[PDB]
């Protein structure tokens, strides 16, 4: 029997800062126990200061990204070159995904950028369109390895202030872009060690009011 | 057990005459060599219903082709077969060998297996009993054989295929396609079994 | 776990925040209450996408109604638009458990349970989800018509907490809403990790646990 | 990825060090090279508990056999004992082995599959990375290899698996068994996958975790007096 | 069978067990006592597959009674519960396992403490202040998590138990025909005849 | 249906400087239903500690079994069993049930009384030994624990620092698992003193 | 949904400093029967692209016709059909990639794995993969089927990353490809000795080599192998 | 056939003596002298290779035997009985210890296992 | 849903329908009215798959109300029952059939007679003196066979109905939370508020 | 692709050297010609584990036979193979050809297909690739061939079998059994492919 779905592996991570946002993802593409590519970009600049990644089945992921990029183009045509806000993009993607509710895009989608108040924003989607704004979200193969680490090191969960013994929580101080990138790199280094589908390279897209910047880092190739 | 072989003067089609429903021989004098045009014939293997329905449709297409554009090539006939076999591959079980004679191109042979693919060859073998004569046919085939040599090659080859394959048997029918015309040949068990 | 009950001071709506994929906790910050308009609320249980998509869609239908009819849509009509919709998709595999809660002049406070099987039920109390049974225990033993908005809010909060504790697929935090004659009123996000220890100390409950 | 390569005066085997449960890496520095007897070693792929257990059992019985016969054990004895055991269990003991060693008869190299079939060769490979390894062996192997050439070929075949096969990774283990010499076990012969320094230290401030109770655990026995 | 509840208070253990025995589409009996006295100060309620429940209970009963006679001594509830767990843990890997879940309520005369043990058919033992088997816990644990305090009096335990049974009668689909309640304390085992 | 994830639970072990740590959650459930928040999964036989995740009946059974075996070992050998030796005993015991296994994920932790060397080890349900230097994980949230340990862990941590690392590894991993939590215990082990700490965590 | 009948095995390829190389054997298998020994599975498109196809041969022949028709259609009302508006590798790939994903989405796939190798207008090397699922990826080395498991490891020793491409010559690259083809003949039970190889260079253009054979094979050591363990004779 | 001797061949006599054990000790008395001495950093065991014939190669007959890498044995009495005991002693070191604990048994416990085998030959049928 | 009963006496039709609405393990409601008034002198009770029951009932209701307005006339119970049967008979061969069983109780004002029709989801219609759907009939038909006389009063019909409900409450495993009783006679439809 | 052929001076066994796991060639230089006695050998096809285990057991039986009763016949060796293959037919997948040389009986060939039956023949072919050379081998086999003729017959036959069967390949191994002794032959691809 023909199986229209596949698993291309990979792992992605979005973190929302105070006035910036990052969307990271490894560059490894796989089937089963074979590597297809050590560098196959997974996170894309979709215009209007929005970055996107559809992790899981790459064919559905490339299709979705391609269709969203298209939606941005037509949004400009139809509404006098108006900028597509991150919240509006999120809702648009819900409709793209749910449009195929009974033959889903087998992907975990994440987008990142800035909201209309200039603050950092990350939105997370399930395969059939349910979405939610979040401060932190890992997706894909090694998401289970990374998210607990982010609950601990970004939202300071289960962390309290010394001397009080569980009475006073650790205060939720904001993180800089340099601090976030450290957490992203350590997340992917750790994921690479214990997950076979993660490795080769790490590509990070950083979004600020100035635009979209890229950073690349090597990962273990075994 | 079916085969088509090109030679110096043209091409010869050969086939057994057994049709089976399991182990029961439903027809022991079947004619698996069927005519889609004056000098374009085919060898049929697989479902008798599917291959008849296909051959009938092809004959209709080539009759209509002839009325508009004159005599079609053997390549054209093979393309019509392919189009039916390829586009309806999910619902068909047909293994057909197309053979024909032009004056320009002379003898040509095209084989169309299950998938619907086309393969132009010097000679072709197909059917359940073809498996047993891959070795023999490869060793004994030569290009530009005479008519008598080609008849002997087909006769000997199908004789073995019949000998080993239970799905094959009866008489060995042959159809000769040359500039001279169309000749039908038949060879009975007493003749080919003692080979 | 999500509940909704009618009382003297209108309606109380309380939900949890957890979302799972197998044993994996996908999210603890889910919004299972949908603000359809200033007078209507929708609760979400089952498939996240199905509930989200079709309940925000419901809000578009309710808005179109009051544009055409120059009048607020009834809770009965709003609930039936959703139930008639999911009934068209019956068999296709939608998974929704929802309470449509609201207040109008003609109806008063009203709650409808709407279901992906096509079930539409009016009632005073409903609990839906994997942890519904745990919430029902607390509610049924402490429910009265003559409850103060303050006491009713606590009962709903406490009934979710009960389920958050026992049900593995419930938890995270509690979102409270209070629906009155003048519309709904949000009553905060309450983390279970802090609420449990607070309720344990003040109520004297959950003695089986050590703290 | 496990390989075996014959050479001039002996035989060498090698293996990667990755163990996996699904897509997860259970152990990053696993030891897949097992000792059956002092100069008979085997590499194992497949079910980890099985390769270990079946090797230990045959190694135990080989030792007892060596004591009974007053002779050094032979590779064909370990080969025969392994295959008959595996065959008996009809492949359910998921052990896929490359058995090598030196004995009074000479140097030997064999492979064993879970169903009990054995094969002879000058160069062999097994496991999920066997195709990557065999590609290297088929490209670079020749007759009359030296010890230094065989080790190189063997480790290169394992590297092929490490890099190209997701089921293989981390380090390269080697064992060289030369005639008229002690077998040298080279644990972590190559280490081409050390983790880079982390960007941050995640050492917490003391008192960060909330505690309910503390108590001393009595591990000592019942006391006198 | 269906619903079996247990609650350990200050000075006693209270077991409540449904009276219904449904065999298909019919309620055959509405006065069935789903419990056996293992020893003067140890009671075991049970629920699971038909036949297996009683067969297991009486087998355990016999073994404990045999122990009592041999040693002229009553085993502690903890000891009895461990014996029962081992039998079920042995049973789960048998040809045909006992499909029985039990609650063991006992009063330890040595320690002067009530003790409640919940054991499922796999041999999973846990000591609890209050317990249940099957779907009962889904409704009742929220109430117990709320109203139970460890220094409760037997009368307060019975009132809290009534609250549990009322909730079950309201929200459970099956009519379990009320419960038989039994108290286990220092003076032994007695049945509450009005509930 | 899957025996290893009916009851739920987790165990994690770490090595430090002249010390080891082993921790576990306290949950026991029947799938979605939480049943007990006092079901400890760490046991000890002398100075050797054993944590067991998986099916609860087998956890209890194996504990009783290793208590049985270590008690006889001690009577005959006239000394307490060591971590390295116990590890081999656990492997042997599990593999003897190769085609009818106990559905568990054992974790050994302890310090060799003679050499003073810290030791940890993990197993699959049928005996394969994973003797790691750094850390061992087991249970329904093992993926989560792998990610926490791999990022938080650093070698040669002092006992009181190691406590914080393993506690945060367990806590945050359990909070991303539906079948883990409901309390937690952490054992800090030194050559001749052991401290046991119950952790305050969210009860959902 | 179907099942493949007459099939083609590995297609292997790699980039080098001035272009790309691609290769594929000339076999059309019918299950375990090595039925057709003269099948060309490299199909050139213009003088700047070669499409290598594995999997179902009837579907390959269909794709071959789509490409032939594509060239015809591109020439229509196109005075620059042999110049600026000639078909690019990237155009041909994206077309196929669209078709493949559309067909998988109708649950009626073309049962193939395709590698489009070519050189762009600006001299850039093009090498990208697509299959029946519509899955696409690019890499310095690409291979299908068995080639993925055996060829890639050998070819990645030559070009392990992007920076190795300018350092790799056509002689070294061709040598690696030809060696990989030999290895596949040793180890793939559905390979043939005969194969075709194509080079697309930005300077020398398209060089299409037919009727190549695997040579310099090692078999002599087979004589020394006796029995399966204990046998000496 | 079948071993129909399911009863003890060693029994208590009226005086409380176990005759067959006493007679076994008498056989040991006739045997060639062997000895053992324990030092601070080692142990030595020794015996005489009483060659039955000068044509016999006495190197092939080993009176001192390795049981484990750290344990050795020597005897006095009936050589054939010793030989089979060494076989069983070597095997029991593996089956009842090494295959369980992954290490060789301590001297006293291996001795205990050998002792057990010899006791059973004193009581079994 | 679960239990729906009907009984036709001298001058009226009495329909009894359970109040429980159980969804899986919980009883979400205990006051559900499983009936719709199709016309002033025609009542239809219903039971089957969730959603389908109400959807079907309200669809039928709307159609009959439309007929009433168009013709300014009430259809006979026989005519309404035939319309309903045809809809179900159409439904059973649809893509997704209505999984609904109904009882139609009506008083024919022309003939001055009560009429009870039992129709299942297949479109199987029968006119009866007393009827039931699901497992209800298994318990109740024996009582009705015994205590039913065609000249019974409405009060005697209610007493006989109480005896049916008592038997169901005794022997059925499911707690159906009592019944809502409705009487259909010459004066129209009314509900018995105490039962 | 395996075969054994009797000739004037004795018998010759022939085989390919390919072992496959699906389409992966696990071993390309396999020795499928195995020795059960000095001048009794066998050709192995099917499961490599099953055929090795069988051959090892047979070699043991014939070694023990020889120690008691002297050199066994080829018929005896075939009977031992048959007994194992027949009695364990449910659990085995082995197709074996037994060939041996006596001085009294000279060259003999026995084939043992899947079922466990025995067939004494002048020559035998077996294995997946044998199907393709039934026609060739039947046409080209003669009795009392010379050594050189028989080598050519096997070489040509297996060459074709290899050509068409993907499961077959590598080198062609042969073993000659005569009064003179035991001779091993090998033929490489470059030699036999050009035939
Ligand atoms: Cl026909
Ligand atoms: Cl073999
Ligand atoms: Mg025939
Ligand atoms: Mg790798
Ligand atoms: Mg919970
Ligand atoms: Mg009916």
């Amino acid at each position: 029997q023909f199986n229209p779905y596949g698993d291309n592996g990979g792992t992605i991570l979005g973190i929302a800062g105070e006035d910036f946002a990052v969307l990271a993802g490894d560059t490894r593409n796989i089937t089963d126990y074979s590597i297809n590519s050590r560098y196959e970009p997974k996170v894309f600049d979709c215009g209007d200061n929005i970055v996107m990644s559809a992790n899981g089945f790459a064919a559905d992921g490339d299709a979705l990204v391609k269709r969203f990029k298209n939606s941005v183009k037509w949004y400009h045509f139809d509404h006098n070159d108006k900028k597509l806000s991150i919240n509006s993009a999120a809702r648009n993607i819900q409709h793209l995904l749910y449009g195929k509710r009974f033959f889903p895009y087998y992907v975990h989608t994440i987008i990142a950028g800035l909201d209309e108040d200039g603050k950092g924003a990350v939105y997370s989607f399930d395969p059939v369109g349910s979405y939610e704004r979040e401060q932190c979200r890992a997706g894909g193969a090694a998401a289970s390895l990374i998210m607990p680490f982010l609950d601990n090191q970004v939202n300071f969960k289960n962390q309290y202030e010394p001397g009080t013994n569980g009475k006073v929580k650790k205060p939720l101080k904001y993180l800089s872009v340099e601090e976030v990138i450290k957490l992203v790199r350590d997340s992917f280094t750790s994921a690479t060690e214990r997950h076979i589908q993660v490795g080769d390279g790490l590509e990070i897209l950083i979004v600020t009011k100035d635009g979209v910047r890229k950073e690349f880092y090597e990962l273990k190739r075994d | 057990s079916i085969m088509a072989v090109t030679f110096k003067d043209g091409v010869i089609l050969g086939a057994d005459s057994r049709t089976t429903t399991g182990a029961y021989i439903a027809n022991r004098v079947t004619d698996k060599l069927t005519r889609v045009h004056d000098k374009i014939w085919c060898c049929r293997s697989g479902s008798a219903a599917d291959t008849q329905a296909i051959a009938d449709i092809v004959q209709y297409h080539l009759e209509l082709y002839t009325s508009q554009y004159g005599t079609p090539s053997t390549e054209t006939a093979a393309s019509v077969f392919k189009e039916l076999c390829y586009e309806n591959k999910d619902n068909l079980t047909a293994g057909i060998i197309v053979a024909g004679y032009d004056d320009k191109n002379k003898g040509e042979v095209y084989t169309i297996p299950l998938g619907g693919s086309v393969h132009k060859l010097p000679y072709a073998i197909a059917g359940s009993g073809s498996t047993f004569i891959y070795g023999y046919c490869d060793k004994n085939f030569r290009e530009n054989m005479s008519k008598e040599e080609t008849v002997d090659f087909i006769k000997h080859s199908l004789s073995q295929a019949i000998k080993w394959d239970g799905s094959s048997g009866g008489v060995i029918r042959m159809v000769v396609l040359t500039a001279a015309g169309v000749e039908r040949l038949i060879f009975y068990p007493d003749e080919y079994e003692q080979l | 776990t999500m509940l909704a009950f009618r009382f003297q001071g209108g309606i109380i709506v309380a939900v949890d925040s957890r979302a799972t994929a197998g044993n994996w906790v996908a999210s603890q910050t889910v919004k299972k209450v949908i603000e359809i308009n200033p007078f209507l609320l929708g609760t979400m249980a089952g498939g996240a996408a199905d509930c989200q998509f079709w309940e925000t869609w419901l809000g578009s239908q309710c808005r179109l109604h009051e544009l055409r009819e120059k009048e607020r849509i009834s809770v009965a009509a709003a609930s039936k638009i959703l139930s008639n919709l999911v009934y068209q998709y019956k068999g296709a595999g939608l998974s929704m458990g929802t309470m449509i809660c609201g207040y109008t002049r003609k109806e008063g406070p009203t709650i409808y349970y709407v279901d992906s099987d096509g079930t539409r039920l009016k009632g005073d109390i409903f609990c839906v989800g994997s942890g519904q049974t745990f919430a029902y225990g607390v509610l049924d033993s402490n429910y009265k018509w003559d409850l103060s908005v303050e006491d009713a809010l606590y009962l709903g909060k406490r009934s979710i907490l009960a389920a958050a504790h026992r049900d593995a697929y419930s938890g995270g935090s509690v979102n409270l809403y209070h629906v009155t004659e003048d519309g709904w009123i949000y009553h905060g996000n309450h983390d279970v990790g802090e609420l449990f220890w607070k309720v344990k100390e003040e109520e004297g409950s959950f003695n089986n646990v050590i703290g | 990825t496990i390989v075996g390569v014959k050479f001039n005066n002996g035989v060498v085997i090698a293996a990667d060090t990755r163990s996996t449960q699904g897509p997860i890496v259970a152990d990053k520095n696993c030891a897949k090279l097992h000792r059956i007897s002092p100069k008979i070693w085997c590499a194992g792929a497949g079910t980890a508990a099985d390769t270990e257990a079946v090797t230990q059992l045959i190694g135990s019985n080989i030792e007892l056999h060596s004591l009974y016969t007053s002779r050094e054990p032979r590779v064909v004895s370990a080969l025969q004992m392994l295959k008959q055991h595996l065959f008996k269990y009809q492949g359910h003991i998921g052990a896929y082995l490359i058995v090598a060693g030196v004995d009074p008869t000479g140097s030997h190299l064999f492979s064993i599959h879970a169903h009990g079939s054995t094969d002879v060769g000058y160069y062999l490979s097994l496991g999920s990375g066997s195709l990557a390894a065999m590609a290297v062996l088929e490209s670079h192997w020749k007759q009359d290899l030296t010890k230094e050439e065989a080790i190189k070929l063997a480790s290169d075949a394992i590297q092929a698996g490490i890099w190209n096969d997701l089921g293989s990774g981390s380090n390269v283990d080697v064992c060289v068994m030369e005639i008229g010499k002690d077998a040298e076990y080279l644990r972590n012969y190559l280490t081409p996958n050390v983790r880079e320094e982390k960007q941050k230290s995640y050492k917490f401030p003391r008192g960060t975790t909330a505690v309910l109770k503390e108590s001393i655990v009595n591990i000592c026995d019942i006391q006198e007096e | 069978m269906d619903i079996i509840l247990g609650i350990r208070v200050q000075d006693s253990v209270i077991l409540a067990s449904s009276k219904a025995v449904t065999r298909g589409i019919s309620v055959l009996k509405d006065s069935d006592d789903k419990t056996r006295q293992l020893s003067p100060h140890t009671l075991m309620s049970f629920a699971g597959e038909a036949g297996d429940t009683v067969q297991f209970a009486e087998y355990i009963q016999a073994n404990i009674q045999l122990y009592s006679i041999r040693e002229d001594y009553e085993l502690s509830p903890q000891a009895v519960s461990s014996f029962v767990r081992q039998e079920l843990a042995k049973s789960i890997r048998s040809r045909r396992p006992y499909q029985v879940n039990v609650l063991i309520g006992g009063y330890d005369k040595k320690k002067n403490k009530p003790e409640l043990y919940q054991i499922d058919y796999l041999g999973t033992k846990v000591e609890l202040p209050y317990g249940a088997h099957g779907y009962s816990g889904f409704y009742t644990f929220s109430l117990l998590d709320h109203h139970y305090r460890p220094d409760m009096t037997t009368e307060e335990g019975l009132d809290l138990l009534k609250l549990c049974v009322q909730e079950l009668e309201k929200r459970m689909p099956m009519d379990f025909k009320g419960v038989i309640v039994k108290i286990v304390d220092k003076d032994g085992i007695r049945q509450v005849d009005d509930f | 249906s899957d025996p290893s994830s009916i009851n739920g639970g987790i165990v994690v072990a770490m090595t430090g400087k002249d010390c080891v740590a082993i921790a576990c959650d306290l949950r026991l459930g029947s799938q979605s239903l939480g049943v007990s928040n006092k079901f400890e999964k760490i046991f000890h036989y002398g100075h050797v500690f054993l944590g067991i995740t998986g099916l609860a009946t087998d956890v209890t059974t194996l504990n009783e079994m290793f208590r049985y075996k270590t008690n006889l070992y001690k009577l005959k050998e006239e000394r307490a069993i060591e971590p390295e030796t116990f590890t081999q005993l656990v492997s042997s015991s599990l593999y003897e049930r190769r085609f009818g296994p106990y559905f568990v994920g054992p974790v050994v932790a302890g310090i060799n009384s003679k050499s003073g060397k810290p030791f940890i080890a993990g197993f699959d349900l049928i005996g394969c030994i994973d003797e790691a230097k750094d850390f061992i994980v087991s249970g329904t949230a093992s993926d989560q624990l792998f990610g926490m340990c791999e990022s938080l862990y650093e070698p040669n941590l002092e006992p009181e620092d190691l406590f914080e690392t393993i506690s945060q590894a367990l806590l945050n991993a359990a909070d991303r698992d539906a079948l883990s939590g409901w309390g937690a215990v952490v054992y800090i082990i030194k050559k001749d003193e052991v401290v046991k700490r119950y952790l305050k965590m969210r009860q959902d | 949904t179907q099942q493949p009948i007459v099939t083609g095995t590995s297609v292997i390829s790699m980039k080098y400093d001035n272009g790309v190389i691609i290769a594929a054997d000339n076999l059309g298998s019918y299950g375990s029967l090595l039925r057709f020994n003269g099948v060309e599975r490299l199909i050139p498109v213009g003088d700047n692209t070669v499409v290598g196809i594995s999997g179902d041969i009837s579907d390959m022949q269909h794709i071959e016709r789509l490409l032939k028709d594509l060239v015809t259609e591109n020439a229509y009302d196109n005075p620059l059909a042999d110049a600026e508006e000639a078909l690019e590798p990237s155009y041909i790939f994206e077309y196929l990639a669209t078709v493949m994903y559309q067909r998988r989405s109708k649950m009626n796939p073309l049962w193939n794995a395709i590698i489009v190798a070519g050189v762009q207008s600006n001299g850039d090397q093009f090498l990208r993969y697509v299959n029946l699922l519509g899955v696409t990826y690019s890499s310095p080395t690409l291979a299908t089927g068995f080639g993925a498991h055996m060829a890639n490891p050998l070819l990645r020793k030559v070009v392990d990353r992007e920076s190795d491409i300018p350092k790799t010559t056509v002689q070294v690259a061709e040598e690696a490809i030809v060696n990989a083809m030999r290895v596949l003949y040793y180890r793939d039970a559905r390979s043939s000795r005969n194969f075709s190889l194509a080079i697309i260079d930005k300077n020398t253009g398209l060089t299409f080599k037919k009727n190549l054979q695997v040579e310099n094979m090692k078999w002599d050591f087979a004589k020394d192998i006796k029995g399966y363990g204990t046998q000496k004779i | 056939m079948t071993d129909r001797y399911s009863f003890s061949l060693t029994t208590f006599s009226p005086s409380g003596k176990l005759g067959q054990i006493d007679y076994a000790l008498t056989a040991v008395k006739q045997g060639v002298t062997s000895l053992g001495i324990k030092a601070t950093n080692g142990v030595v065991i020794a015996t005489e290779k009483k060659s039955s014939s000068p044509l016999a190669m006495s190197e092939t007959l080993s009176k001192v035997s390795l049981l484990t890498p750290d344990i050795g044995a020597v005897y006095s009495g009936m050589g054939p009985d010793y030989r089979v005991l060494v076989d069983k002693s070597r095997k029991v070191a593996h089956t009842s210890y090494k295959r369980i604990y992954g290490e060789y048994p301590p001297t006293k416990l291996l001795v205990s296992e050998v002792a057990k085998i010899m006791q059973e030959a004193t009581q079994s049928g």
